[PDB]
């Protein structure tokens, strides 16, 4: 057993929570779709 | 006004100090 | 606890349920004093407007 | 396999010199050990020694000719005096003249080789004694802020003037210098994240060293019998810290605690030190398109003048 | 008729009192005629001009 | 327009994040090993 | 038996007194109630309980009303009166300079001085909450001298140096970003803070309590999990730089200069407002001491 | 009257100060 | 007993002062009403 | 039991408080509504 | 004793010693009465 | 507590049954002269206006 | 307990009681010479205006 | 014995003490005494 | 402790003796040293 | 504490006594040099005026 | 005794070693003398 | 502590009372060659003016 | 024995050195003596 | 032994050698020997 | 201590006595040329003037 089980769950679900708390931040910064008043 | 209340608080800022100096105090002298 | 109610027997001591009444009351005469006050205070400028 | 009294009373190199000890007397009774001890010279503390004085060499006598080698001068001015690096013009250039910057550039060298070597002496010796190498970790977190201060931030701004010159009054200048050349050092968020980690440092170093002072009389100092199994002074400092503020640590995850805060001191700041010049040119302008800037419209300036 | 009797009836500690007593004005003392002291003597900054 | 830009967030705002949410969890652990049952001297009698 | 230790490590018995406790039976044999400072002084300490884990005094009691009534009034002041709704866009700031030391609910700045009020009395219960947590365990009050260090440095701040300066618009604006703004102007105000000798020495202790902060923590983890005779760490500080403090003496020089970086910081700012202008101008003597004026030629000359 | 009031105060402060202390120094 | 009642009695006093102090304040400091000149 | 009543008491209660601040705050600021005037 | 007579006679006095307090300064410098040249 | 009524012998002493009765009679005096002061000092100059 | 009347005995030891009297002597001749003192600040410097 | 006399001394002198040295620094703070200069 | 009062005080006077010798030969008002 | 006055006794030390009497003596004639120090300058300079 | 004399040595030959040199100090930098070309 | 008078026996030493009675000759030179430079200084250029 | 003799050597020797020291500066630095072309 | 003779040696061989040094560079940025191109 | 004097034999070892010796005899070499480097200095360049 190389990895807990639960260890891998947690990293996983916070790194994906981060990147798309991230690339919906850049996305709508971005200003390049008129999403939530252009 | 200006120098009598400054020295006031300039003494309380070495006050403030003071606490500190009688821990070092306090070591020296039950450090016998 | 004999003065308290059963119900409230697993709650409230016997000295605790005094003090309850006493805050309970307080609360009240506060509450109906605070009414009042607002009421004179939207009487006299209306905050709302 | 290991013999403590072999490694503070071996001769020559790999061994210790001043090895009969002395005792300083009001550190004995300020401190609690007053005993110097013997030193080790293991052949990196040698490398060290040496590049440290090839280094502070160059720098002081280099001091004495800009004092026109006036010994009078040079101690009214020692504190302003500084070694300068190479100005902007050829600015990673070794081919600079010894006065402006050439000494600066053999100086750093020799200290870059100084801190390393002593890094390697902090890693040897822990491995000699018998402890872990958290102390050469540590110690290879503040190099990498040095490193960058004094080598990867140079490089890749292109000037061996992005580089403090080497003096009492040279390095504040330098803070100054740089904070002011990037916008306000202020707005770099990494560092803020610094100073949270620098603040936070002496917040943890204060109250550990406030609290197993308190706890003193039970010794609550001996960490290495107390991580064992923990006394009645360590009990009341949990108790203290749980009572205060709602949670506590023990004797063994305090000390993570200070080391990993240090240690993120020196890598914030290293982290920030080098995004300030290559990637965000300026800091406050960054912060107004980052909207952590307060507008001031109307500000009181009656306060800031005089 | 005392509360504190070791403060107000053994020697040391009634001597406590007029010790504090006189640490006091003596400290105020110090630093009233100081501040006299420097203000009469010290001329009053020069009328501008 | 009301946004700060990505740098800003990636910078500020996920090392904020991260510094407080860590910060949260490093306290939890924290504790949960010093409020754990371990070797400790009986305060009974060591005191 | 498994026998878990203090750092995590399970040692298998063999390979002291010392039993397996459970932490509850640690925290109830020390509970001992009324030996506050409030209990001396009323007989009583109005409020000897705790709430959850924590320890509510009659101290705590002022620190927490201070803290709630504290963070409403700081948000008063910067969502409503500011609007920003963003907390590193607002800007909670003193009265102006042109009002003096008075205070007046009508004029702008009073949130702030409400803000500091309460955060001081939030502070100093917070202080007096510590002595009495430090009274019922039997300890010494070093701590709260730590802390009070750096409470007296709040007070300095808010307190000490506005009244002095006489306008209390010279208190720090309480801004996440914006007192950062206020350091930078009254950094640069007296020009060149680096200059400022107490400055100079609270930097100089604040980087060496970092440093000895991290020397501390490298020491007690590279012994924490080992076969240590409790003088490897000695004999390893006395190989790299030929003296070890010892355990009672790295704990001392830790309070010791924690407390003074920040008390000789409060001294600096109280000078740079009151008596000291301009940093680069104090240090004009130097040159002018008697014992080196005469020496020099050209540049080389002060 | 300022210096009247003064003088009228710190006079009360000490006899005051001879009365309670007169009984504590009983 | 999930509650002891001297706790709850505290906790509500405590909210209680320190909800009438920050409405009276609020109120004071909007200078809607001219209560103490305003 | 995974939680004690106390415990989801005291978070609710505070969380409801934090909130009702919070959003008389924010809307008290707002200026949409002419409450205190305006 | 929850609710010692010493208890609620120390709290009362000191509360009512902080609110006067507080009051007083409060319309003291709110500048509403001219009381002590205002 | 004999000296206290039945129904507050729960929650008083014999003693502070005496300090609480100098305790209502001063809070009601302060109470007396808190009405007197309000109303002069509305006489005098209105806050509320 | 003997000097003390029967209504304070239960508050009140036998020395209590005269520190007590003194006490409160103490605070009524304070109380004279602050109303005298404020009759006399009011008739040079009235504050209330 | 309930409310030791010697406490309510204390307490009582102490508070009278920083009672008057609060309303002197006040009094004397306001300038409308102008500490003493007039 | 009589020893903590003539520190003290010995301190406080040599302070003081500083202090108004300093203000006197600052002020300018007497004719001393060239004033 | 032979040499000291019973009086003094709770107070003072043997070798404290004679110290003391050293300090006293030393104010004393202090106090003396600055009277004469004080009319010196009053004659030359009057700091009153 | 309350004093050590080798304290009491040390400390009056160090207050007057540094009263000497602030004296020399003050006169030199006075010039009101005339010495070492005043 | 034979050498010292049995008045200064509770403060000095054998040892120390040399070493006093050295500082003390050291003292009373220093001040008659004080006086004498002081008088010089005056004779040369008066302070006080 | 209140002075060891090794201590007022060393003592005695280091101020005699910088007072030497430091009187040939200012004497040096005063230009009021043609020492080395002043 | 008031003083070890080795102890003695070092400070006068190093008191020496920094005399030695001080005065080189006192006389030779003095510019009153022509020395060196002074 | 045998070759220190019996007076100097509580503050003087042998060996400290003839370092003292050797001590005092260059103080006294360094007073006399003192005073002549005085001299002539005086002679080429007063100071005082
Ligand atoms: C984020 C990580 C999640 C997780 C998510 C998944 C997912 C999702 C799956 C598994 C599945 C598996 N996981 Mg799992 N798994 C987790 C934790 C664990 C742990 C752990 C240490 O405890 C273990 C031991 C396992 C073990 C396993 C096996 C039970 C099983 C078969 C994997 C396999 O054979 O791979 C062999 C196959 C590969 C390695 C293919 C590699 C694929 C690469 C990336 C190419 C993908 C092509 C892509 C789909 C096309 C992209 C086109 C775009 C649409 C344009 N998981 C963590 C919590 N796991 C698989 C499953 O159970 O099947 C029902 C599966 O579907
Ligand atoms: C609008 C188009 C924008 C863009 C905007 C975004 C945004 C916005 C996002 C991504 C995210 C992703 N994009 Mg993209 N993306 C773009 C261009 C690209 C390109 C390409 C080269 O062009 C690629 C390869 C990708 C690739 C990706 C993957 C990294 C990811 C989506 C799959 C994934 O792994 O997460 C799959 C996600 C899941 C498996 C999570 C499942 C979670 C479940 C469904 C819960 C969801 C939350 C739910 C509301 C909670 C309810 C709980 C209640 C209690 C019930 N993007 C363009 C520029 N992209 C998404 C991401 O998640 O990043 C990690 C995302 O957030
Ligand atoms: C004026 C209209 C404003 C607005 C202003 C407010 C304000 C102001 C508040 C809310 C609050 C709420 N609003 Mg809104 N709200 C608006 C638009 C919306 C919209 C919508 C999409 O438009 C929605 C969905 C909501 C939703 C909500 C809920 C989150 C909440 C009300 C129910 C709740 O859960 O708490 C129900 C509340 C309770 C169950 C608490 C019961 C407490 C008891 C009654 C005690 C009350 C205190 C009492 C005085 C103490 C006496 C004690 C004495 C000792 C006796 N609002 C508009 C913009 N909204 C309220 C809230 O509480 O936030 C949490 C509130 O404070
Ligand atoms: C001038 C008019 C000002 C104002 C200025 C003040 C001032 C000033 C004060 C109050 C105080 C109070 N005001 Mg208001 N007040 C105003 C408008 C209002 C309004 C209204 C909506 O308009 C209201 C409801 C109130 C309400 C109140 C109560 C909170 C309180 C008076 C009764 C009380 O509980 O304490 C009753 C007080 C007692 C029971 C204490 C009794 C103490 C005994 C008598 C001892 C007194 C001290 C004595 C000198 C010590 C002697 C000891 C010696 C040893 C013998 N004020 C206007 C704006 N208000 C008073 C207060 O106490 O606040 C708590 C006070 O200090
Ligand atoms: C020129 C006139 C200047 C002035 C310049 C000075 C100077 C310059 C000095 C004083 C010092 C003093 N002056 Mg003045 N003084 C003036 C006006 C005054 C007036 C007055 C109101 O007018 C007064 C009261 C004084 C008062 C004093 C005393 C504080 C003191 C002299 C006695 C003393 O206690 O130390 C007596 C001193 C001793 C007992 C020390 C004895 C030391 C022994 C002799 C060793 C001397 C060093 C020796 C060279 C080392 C050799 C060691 C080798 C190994 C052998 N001055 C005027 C303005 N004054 C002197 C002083 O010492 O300050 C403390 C001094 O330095
Ligand atoms: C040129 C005239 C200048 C002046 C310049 C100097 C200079 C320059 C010096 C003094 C020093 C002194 N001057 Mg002056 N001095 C002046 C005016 C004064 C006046 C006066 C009111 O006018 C006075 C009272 C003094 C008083 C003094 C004494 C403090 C001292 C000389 C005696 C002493 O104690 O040390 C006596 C010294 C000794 C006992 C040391 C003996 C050391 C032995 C001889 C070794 C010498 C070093 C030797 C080379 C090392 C060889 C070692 C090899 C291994 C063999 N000066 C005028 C302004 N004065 C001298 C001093 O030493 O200061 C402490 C000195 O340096
Ligand atoms: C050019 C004239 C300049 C001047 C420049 C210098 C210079 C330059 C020096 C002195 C030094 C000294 N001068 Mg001068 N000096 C001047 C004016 C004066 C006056 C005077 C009032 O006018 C005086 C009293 C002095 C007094 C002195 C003594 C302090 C000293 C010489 C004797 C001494 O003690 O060291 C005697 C020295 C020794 C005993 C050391 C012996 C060392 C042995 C010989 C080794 C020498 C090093 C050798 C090369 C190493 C070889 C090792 C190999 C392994 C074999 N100078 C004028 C202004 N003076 C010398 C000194 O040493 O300062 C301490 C020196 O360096
Ligand atoms: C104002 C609000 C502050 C009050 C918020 C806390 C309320 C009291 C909480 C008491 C509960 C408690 O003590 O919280 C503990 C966690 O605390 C913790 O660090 C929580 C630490 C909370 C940090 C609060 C931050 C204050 C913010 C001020 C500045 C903004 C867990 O408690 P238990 O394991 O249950 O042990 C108690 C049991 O015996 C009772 O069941
Ligand atoms: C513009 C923007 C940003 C808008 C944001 C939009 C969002 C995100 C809104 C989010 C809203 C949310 C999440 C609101 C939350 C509301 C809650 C949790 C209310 C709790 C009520 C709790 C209550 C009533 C608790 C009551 C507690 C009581 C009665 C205590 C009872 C008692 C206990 C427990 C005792 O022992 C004894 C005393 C007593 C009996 C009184
Ligand atoms: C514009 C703004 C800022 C408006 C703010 C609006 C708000 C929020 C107002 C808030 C008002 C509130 C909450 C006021 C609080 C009033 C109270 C609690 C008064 C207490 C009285 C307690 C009193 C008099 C206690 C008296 C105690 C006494 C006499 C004790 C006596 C004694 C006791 C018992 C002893 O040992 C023995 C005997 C002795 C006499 C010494
Ligand atoms: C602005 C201006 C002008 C200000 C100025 C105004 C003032 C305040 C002037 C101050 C004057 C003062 C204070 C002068 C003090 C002069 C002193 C202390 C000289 C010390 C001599 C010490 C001497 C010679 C010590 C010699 C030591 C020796 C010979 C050592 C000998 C030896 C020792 C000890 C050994 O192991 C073994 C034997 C060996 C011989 C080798
Ligand atoms: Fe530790």
């Amino acid at each position: 057993r190389p990895f807990e089980f639960r260890t891998s769950v947690v990293v996983s679900t916070l790194l994906g929570l981060v990147m798309a708390l991230l690339i919906h931040f850049v996305v709508l910064s971005s200003g390049a779709f008129n999403w939530l008043r252009a | 006004m200006n120098w009598i209340v400054a020295t006031f608080m300039l003494m309380f800022v070495l006050v403030a100090f003071l606490p500190l100096v009688v821990s070092l105090a306090y070591t020296w002298v039950t450090n016998p | 606890n004999d003065l308290v109610p059963d119900q409230w027997k697993p709650l409230f001591n016997n000295a605790q349920w005094l003090v309850h009444d006493i805050v309970v009351k307080t609360i009240y005469g506060g509450l109906i004093i605070a009414v009042i006050a607002h009421v004179l205070c939207w009487a006299w400028t209306p905050w709302i407007r | 396999p290991i013999d403590l009294h072999d490694e503070e009373y071996r001769d020559g190199l790999e061994g210790t010199i001043a090895k009969p000890p002395g005792h300083v007397g009001w550190m004995q009774r300020l401190l609690g050990e007053g005993q110097v001890g013997p030193i080790y010279v293991g052949l990196w503390g040698v490398i060290s020694f040496i590049t440290f004085f090839a280094s502070a060499f160059i720098i002081l006598v280099d001091y004495g000719r800009q004092v026109g080698w006036n010994p009078i001068i040079y101690l009214r001015e020692f504190w302003n005096l500084a070694v300068y690096p190479p100005p902007t013009e050829y600015g990673l250039s070794w081919n600079v003249p010894w006065d402006k910057g050439g000494a600066w550039l053999a100086a750093t060298f020799f200290l870059h080789i100084s801190v390393l070597t002593w890094w390697a002496r902090l890693y040897t010796r822990a491995k000699a004694t018998g402890v872990g190498t958290q102390l050469a970790w540590g110690f290879a977190s503040a190099l990498s802020l040095y490193f960058v201060i004094y080598l990867f931030h140079p490089l890749a701004l292109g000037n061996w003037s992005a580089a403090p010159g080497h003096g009492f009054r040279a390095i504040l200048d330098w803070t100054n210098y740089v904070s002011i050349h990037w916008g306000n050092f202020y707005y770099n968020p990494f560092h803020m994240l610094s100073i949270f980690f620098l603040l936070g440092s002496t917040l943890l170093l204060a109250m550990h060293g406030a609290t197993i002072v308190a706890t003193s009389k039970w010794k609550s100092e001996m960490e290495f019998t107390e991580m064992m199994a923990e006394g009645p002074g360590t009990q009341r400092a949990q108790l203290f810290w749980r009572w205060v503020m709602g949670w506590n640590a023990n004797s063994y995850n305090i000390h993570i605690w200070a080391w990993w805060f240090a240690a993120f001191t020196a890598i914030t700041g290293a982290i920030g030190l080098f995004l300030s010049g290559t990637l965000v040119p300026d800091w406050y302008a960054w912060g107004e398109t980052a909207k952590i800037v307060a507008p001031w419209p109307n500000p009181d300036w009656a306060q800031y003048v005089f | 008729p005392t509360l504190f009797p070791e403060i107000t009836n053994t020697v040391r500690g009634r001597f406590y009192i007029v010790a504090g007593i006189i640490s006091v004005v003596m400290a105020v003392a110090s630093i009233a005629i100081f501040w006299w002291i420097f203000y009469t003597i010290t001329p009053a900054p020069a009328p501008p001009l | 327009s009301p946004w700060p830009v990505w740098s800003g967030y990636a910078l500020c705002f996920v090392p904020l994040a991260a510094v407080i949410l860590g910060f949260i969890i490093a306290a939890r652990f924290t504790d949960k090993q010093a409020t754990s049952a371990y070797l400790r001297l009986d305060p009974a009698k060591a005191n | 038996r498994a026998l878990p230790l203090p750092s995590g490590e399970t040692l298998p018995a063999e390979a002291a007194s010392a039993e397996v406790i459970p932490f509850s039976i640690i925290e109830e044999f020390y509970k001992r109630p009324g030996k506050t400072l409030a209990a001396r002084f009323f007989g009583v300490d109005p409020f000897d309980f705790w709430i959850g884990r924590f320890y509510v005094g009659l101290f705590g009691a002022i620190s927490i009303i201070g803290i709630i009534l504290g963070v409403a009034f700081y948000l008063y002041e910067g969502v409503v009166n500011e609007g920003t709704l963003n907390i590193l866009a607002m800007r909670i700031e003193p009265p102006p300079v042109s009002q003096g030391l008075n205070v007046d609910p009508a004029q702008p700045g009073f949130f702030w001085f409400l803000t500091m009020v309460a955060a001081t009395i939030a502070f100093v219960g917070w202080l007096l909450r510590q002595i009495d947590i430090s009274l019922k365990l039997d300890m010494g009050m070093e701590v709260p001298i730590a802390f009070g260090a750096v409470v007296s440095s709040w007070i300095t701040l808010q307190w000490l140096r506005p009244i002095a300066m006489g306008a209390w618009g010279h208190g720090f604006p309480l801004g996440i970003t914006h007192h950062l703004d206020w350091v930078s102007n009254i950094g640069y105000q007296y020009y060149n803070f680096f200059y400022n000798p107490f400055h100079a020495i609270g930097i100089t202790l604040l980087f060496a309590s970092t440093l000895f902060l991290h020397m501390h923590g490298s020491a007690v983890l590279s012994e924490a999990k080992r076969n240590i005779s409790d003088q490897n760490i000695h004999v390893f500080w006395r190989n790299i730089l030929g003296y070890s403090i010892g355990e009672i003496g790295i704990h001392r020089v830790a309070f010791w200069t924690g407390a003074a970086s920040v008390l000789f910081s409060n001294l600096c700012i109280f000078l740079s407002g009151t008596f000291v202008k301009d940093w680069n101008a104090f240090w004009g003597f130097w040159d002018k001491m008697p014992i080196w004026n005469g020496v020099g030629q050209g540049a080389l000359v002060a | 009257m300022a210096p009247f009031l003064m003088a009228f105060f710190t006079i009360v402060l000490i006899v005051a100060t001879l009365y309670f202390l007169s009984m504590i120094m009983s």
